RNA sequence: UCUAGAAAGGUAUGUCUAAAGU
RNA sequence: AUACUUACCUUAAGAUAUCAGAGGAGAGUCCUACUGAUCAAACAUGCGCUUCCAAUAGUAGAAGGACGUUAAGCAUUUAUCAUUGAACUAUAAUUGUUCAUUGAAGUCAUUGAUGCAAACUCCUUGGUCACACACACAUACGGCGCGGAAGGCGUG
């Protein structure tokens, strides 16, 4: 996957990012908030890790398998202090296009909910 | 003067904060290394994970951060009673100021 | 009612008491004397203090770094 | 009653000991200065490792977060 | 300030004893309950079929 | 800033472990702004010793607060 | 303050003879009244006296065990008994509201018309007239229904249960005021 | 001062069953009764994993803010007002 | 001064940054937030054997630079060779700047200039 | 999980179930008791005797600070210009034309007009009293209209009701300008 | 010595008063 | 909907790109629908630019999973200490060994855990597009169909 050069966290809302931290942990998942304290909130995450016991298979001396402990973890909500480095792993599940498509809709409803809001405050 | 220590830094204004870090480093502990910017005496700075640097400093900052240039790290490694001694020579070089320890100043 | 922990602390400044300060966990000191100052930052001075390992040696009138203390016990 | 900050007030131009909290490395010598954050220069400096003084280092610079205790010498 | 993005009703200077005062009022309450109940309801109602791609 | 909200946790039996390995119950009297704590008579749960009539932990070292009483 | 050692900063500085009018006397002895209703709409403003703790707990030592000093009980009698004789005159005023309410004009010529209406079976027809007339002086109620708590002077109301009172009987106003009348009964027992 | 989408999402989740695991690697599990602004969490009825596996059991426990390493919200809070992009807030007082 | 302002100046610079753990990462520098969080484009993040024989490289950062996930696999040392990584600012222990760059051009502090001739 | 702390109604805490809980798998990294950055950090000492000698030899003179010095530059060029511009401040009874009769007699009056006349600045200033003396100031470099002017008037009593009438009301309107007026202040 | 006029709202709460038939 | 009662509370400062010149307002500031250059964003619009887009002339295939099965798979390795009694090798807080009392606390798991390898089943995703069933290539290969997704670079 390429992702384009000037494009900070603030850009990256929906991607699927691969957040590494302070443990070797990793938490594979989908990016939706952020902060100053860059502690984020990720959709889906899966937290794994790489065993003490399968960590010898990685020491510089086919290919190398590692046989890594997906622990599901739904909705988490990161601590900032803990965080080490961000990769991004996968693109959105929309297109750029249709994202435009959907936040002028998004916009056009909101706007005619406080129309609808301030003309039934004045009735 | 007695004006800017004395007082809470919250009660400063911004004319005050500038004189402050001016007067910081001129008349402080960070005029070790102000003195050897400007009048070019090799330091030797020791890093916390047991490196050592020794470097000539083209910039600090308040919170010892610092462009270096001729950097000489020295370190040394051990396992047991086989120890060796090493040195890398980089060119130049910004160093991030949380790790240091002591800098020195060469006679 | 609440006692807060500046106010404690300037208790034990205040009637002399001895006091002994656990430091960090890893460090392997405990020092042991009589807290004559204080700052917001529970950095503390000592009179007379004493270190101990986990008889210690005599100090004379230190300033413990506030960075460091764990607990203060008298 | 002495807080901390008149104490480093009251040692400049004084020949005091730091120590570094690390290997127990306790510097010794004139300070000269102190900051709003205890950084604080030496100078005519020794250090001591265990008491294995390395040798005798000219001025100094100990950064503030590194100092375990500062303490007055005869 | 505060603002109460179900309630849609601003809020005067963002005091904890105020603050926790509006989340235990009845009518908030009942706007967030509806708000929930709806989005359930809206994410179960939803029928998305896969796109379907026909080949010969 | 903020004060914590132990309101509730005043003038009881209380177990926090300090600084990961240590552990150390009391009755708890006073905190502050940052999560300092003081508390009356400090038995170090470990065949434990006790440390004291009065304590006070600096709360950079607590990592939770367990309330043994009632609250 | 916006960071925490400012704020913890300012209190070890206000931490850190003994007469004179520089100290609040009455905060001395304790609970200040300009001090216990800061916040709140009964509002004095600010305590003119500055307040401070190394002086109270200096105080504390020496009710502890040293002695006691009867100038600053005095004092916080005079300004106890002063502020304590001015909400007894508001209650009067908030009790005189609820009887101009109650003698009100038009409202006392309907219970005049419907009084000469309520003039054995004389006596079933009067009562009847009269229990509407009671009914219409609880209709009146019912517009109010106010009764006036006695500490405080703020009104208040029995149709309401236990726990909306228990909501007001915990209040800034009512336990400054309550710990007020304390001290004051307290102050005239011993005194006299 | 501002606080933003996550410490803003933590106090959406006040009153329902939440797993955190803290900085020292312990986990408990149970109903958030306040959490706060620097993340500071109480949990009640909470089932509180040791380190090396032992679960105990505990009433209330009050975590620093500063341990905690990642909270586990409910799901449905995916759908939650403050992740809303374009808002329209009506007007101010 | 505030030193990192002469960190934003550097763009589309490769650098070498070194990390708290002790990997290294070299790629194209990028927008450097004000907390020095660096974004590098076209990394590639190595851990360096001590080369002495019987000693030990990081643990915790060798499987970190394997839950990278974009690890080269084949190849013998620990080399994972990835795009667009995100640096937080605080693990940056040191920055290994390229020799080209005319320093007494990049260090003249605007705002310091500003400052002292504006007063 | 089977009875509810929460206000929602049991309706709406059925969405809100958690899911199940986390696996436990055992930890990989150093425990907090266990947990610091080196000790027997080794001390300073020993490179200031050998390996000092080894970089002064290989780099003898350090490198132009150009920056330090662009500096320096702006810094000799606010005191040099501070120093020439007190020595022309400092160097009014050695002025000449400001040498005329007693100073409270002497109104001053300025931003006057920059093409204005002395016989119209005349009329003006004689309506508050008889005037002995005028001179309007021009540039001694080249004689621009400076803008200001010295009136002198018979009595000190006559000087001070032209400042209050034709000083505080605005600025005396003359020709196209508004003239502020008030005393010799020399 | 250089002219002091303190807010006016927000949310939470109960009670009254009231508006409805087939 | 209206009304009254009571509770709780009443705001960190400054800014909105930089450099340089020209002009003006009583050395510095401020301004210019002033002027150049630099940076940034949006919108258009382009490149023989780079990567990717699934059989029907067939019952297939790619990427990702399985918190799926065979499966108690095959190979290893674990399951608390004390005080004493009876005997007992023995520097220990009788450790080692069989049986018991008493005592601390004591996640469950041993069909588990850790290592290794294979097979089978089931999910989710896309141009399942148009033309064609063909003799190309050393400067290695007409990249000379319509699109779509993602990035690079340039202009207005
Ligand atoms: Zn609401
Ligand atoms: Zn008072
Ligand atoms: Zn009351």
């Amino acid at each position: 996957i390429q992702v384009a050069h000037s494009s900070r966290l603030a850009n990256l809302i929906d991607y699927k990012l691969r957040v590494l931290t302070q443990d070797g942990r990793v938490y594979i998942g989908q990016l939706m908030a952020f902060d100053k304290h860059m502690n984020l909130v990720l959709n889906e995450c899966i937290e794994e890790r790489v065993p003490k016991t399968q960590l010898d298979k990685l020491r510089p001396r086919t290919t190398l398998n590692i046989k890594v402990e997906k622990r599901v973890l739904g909705l988490t909500i990161l601590r900032g202090e803990q965080i080490l480095s961000t990769v991004v792993e996968d693109k959105p599940l929309l297109s750029k296009k249709e994202r435009l498509v959907r936040d002028k809709k998004e916009k056009k409803q909101a706007q005619k909910q406080t129309k609808l809001r301030k003309e039934k405050e004045k009735k | 003067s007695s004006q800017i220590i004395d007082r809470p830094k919250h009660e400063l204004s911004r004319a005050e904060l500038e004189e402050l870090e001016e007067f910081e480093f001129k008349h402080g502990p960070m005029s070790l290394i102000n003195d050897a910017m400007v009048t070019r005496t090799p330091v030797i700075i020791s890093l916390r994970n047991n490196h050592k640097i020794i470097a000539r400093v083209k910039a600090f900052d308040r919170h010892c951060n610092m462009v270096l240039e001729n950097v000489k790290e020295l370190w040394t490694e051990k396992k047991g009673k086989n120890v060796i001694n090493r040195e890398r020579f980089i060119s130049k070089l910004f160093l991030r100021g949380d790790s240091v320890i002591v800098v020195l100043k060469t006679p | 009612a609440m006692v807060p922990p500046i106010n404690c602390i300037f208790n034990f400044l205040q009637q002399q008491t001895p006091v002994t300060i656990w430091l960090f966990e890893q460090i392997g000191i405990r020092i042991k004397g009589k807290i004559v100052g204080f700052d917001e930052f529970m950095n503390v001075v000592i009179d007379e203090a004493v270190e101990i390992p986990v008889k210690g040696t005599p100090l004379g009138k230190i300033l413990l770094k506030g960075d460091n203390i764990t607990l203060i016990t008298s | 009653p002495v807080n901390p900050k008149p104490f480093l007030k009251g040692l400049v131009n004084h020949r005091v000991g730091v120590k570094l909290k690390f290997n127990s490395t306790e510097y010794r010598g004139t300070l000269v200065s102190t900051d709003n954050y205890f950084n604080l220069q030496l100078n005519e400096a020794e250090e001591f490792v265990a008491g294995v003084s390395h040798g005798t280092l000219g001025e100094i610079f100990i950064r503030c977060n590194n100092v375990l205790y500062i303490r007055e010498l005869p | 300030r505060y603002y109460c993005e179900y309630c849609h009703s601003y809020l005067t200077h963002d005091t904890l004893s105020v603050r926790k005062s509006h989340l235990v009022g009845k009518n908030h309450l009942r706007i967030t309950a509806d708000y929930y109940r709806n989005k359930a309801r809206d994410i179960i109602n939803k029928h998305n079929h896969k796109r379907r791609h026909i080949g010969k | 800033v903020s004060t914590p909200e132990l309101k509730k946790y005043m003038d009881k039996k209380i177990l926090l472990n300090i600084n990961g390995s240590r552990k150390v119950a009391g009755i708890l009297r006073g905190y502050d702004i940052f999560l300092n704590v003081v508390l009356d008579d400090a038995m170090e749960i470990n065949n434990n010793h006790q440390l004291g009539l009065q304590t006070v932990i600096r709360g950079n070292s607590i990592i939770s607060l367990e309330a043994l009483d009632a609250i | 303050m916006s960071t925490p050692a400012a704020e913890q900063r300012k209190l070890v500085e206000q931490l850190m003879g003994l007469h004179d009018p520089k100290i609040c006397k009455s905060y001395l002895v304790g609970e200040c009244p300009y001090d216990l209703f800061q916040g709140t709409k009964q509002s004095l403003g600010k305590c003119p006296q500055m307040h401070l703790t190394k002086h109270k707990i200096q105080y504390e030592r020496e009710v502890k065990q040293g002695k006691t000093f009867p100038e600053f009980e005095r004092e916080y009698l005079a300004i106890l008994s002063r502020f304590v004789n001015e909400c007894n005159g508001q209650i009067s005023v908030a009790l005189q509201n609820l009887k101009h309410t109650a003698e009100e004009r038009m409202k006392i010529q309907q219970v005049t018309e419907e009084l000469d209406v309520l003039d054995l079976i004389s006596k079933r027809k009067e009562v009847a007239k009269r229990v509407r007339n009671i009914t219409e002086n609880v209709g009146q109620s019912a517009q109010q229904k106010l009764q006036v708590c006695e500490v405080c002077g703020a009104y208040l109301s029995r149709l309401d249960t236990d726990r909306r009172l228990a909501d007001h009987f915990l209040g800034k106003i009512h336990l400054g005021y309550v710990k007020m009348r304390e001290d004051y009964d307290r102050l005239m027992k011993n005194n006299r | 001062t501002m606080n933003g989408i996550p410490v803003k999402l933590l106090n959406e989740a006040q009153g329902h069953i939440v797993s955190l695991e803290l900085t020292t690697g312990a986990t408990y599990r149970g109903k958030l009764v306040e959490s706060e602004d620097s993340m500071n969490v109480q949990l009640r009825d909470v089932i509180a994993t040791e380190p090396q596996g032992a679960v105990t059991h505990m009433d209330q426990i009050f975590v620093r803010g500063s341990q905690i390493k990642f909270i586990v919200v409910p799901d449905l809070l995916k759908n939650a007002p403050l992740f809303k992009k374009n808002s329209s807030r009506p007007m101010p007082p | 001064m505030k030193l990192v302002n002469f960190l934003k100046k550097l763009r589309n610079e490769q650098v070498t940054i070194e990390l708290k753990n002790g990997t290294t990462v070299w790629g194209t520098l990028q927008s450097v937030s004000p907390q020095m969080n660096a974004i590098l484009t076209d990394v590639k993040l190595t851990l360096p054997q001590p080369r002495l024989n019987k000693l030990n490289s990081n643990g915790i950062a060798m499987a970190s630079l394997y839950l990278t996930g974009g690890q080269q696999p084949t190849a013998s040392d620990n080399i994972a060779s990835l795009q667009y990584i995100n640096i937080r600012g605080n693990t940056i222990r040191q920055i290994i700047l390229p020799d080209s760059l005319n320093l007494d051009s990049l260090l003249v502090d605007q705002k310091q200039l500003n400052s002292l001739r504006r007063s | 999980m089977n009875y509810n702390l929460s206000k929602y109604p049991d309706d709406v805490s059925r969405l809100f179930k958690p899911r199940p809980p986390l696996s436990y798998k055992r930890p990989t990294d150093y425990p907090y008791a266990k947990r610091q950055t080196n000790p027997n950090i080794t001390g300073v000492a020993n490179l200031l005797s050998t390996s000092l000698k080894h970089y002064m030899e290989e780099f003898p003179e350090g490198s132009p600070n150009n920056h330090l010095q662009r500096y320096e530059d702006i810094k000799l060029s606010k005191i040099k210009n501070a120093q020439l511009l007190d020595r022309r401040l400092q160097n009014p009874n050695v002025d000449p034309h400001i040498k005329d009769t007693d100073p409270y007699r002497t109104i001053f009056i300025g931003r006057l007009p920059y093409d204005l006349d002395e016989i119209e600045l005349q009329k003006y200033f004689v309506k508050f009293g008889e005037i002995e003396k005028i001179r309007i100031v021009k540039d001694k470099i080249t004689q621009k209209s400076k803008g200001y002017a010295f009136i002198v008037f018979k009595d000190p009593i006559s000087s001070k009701m032209a400042f209050k009438e034709i000083g505080v009301h605005r600025g005396i309107q003359i020709k196209d300008r508004i003239c502020i007026v008030d005393i010799e202040r020399g």
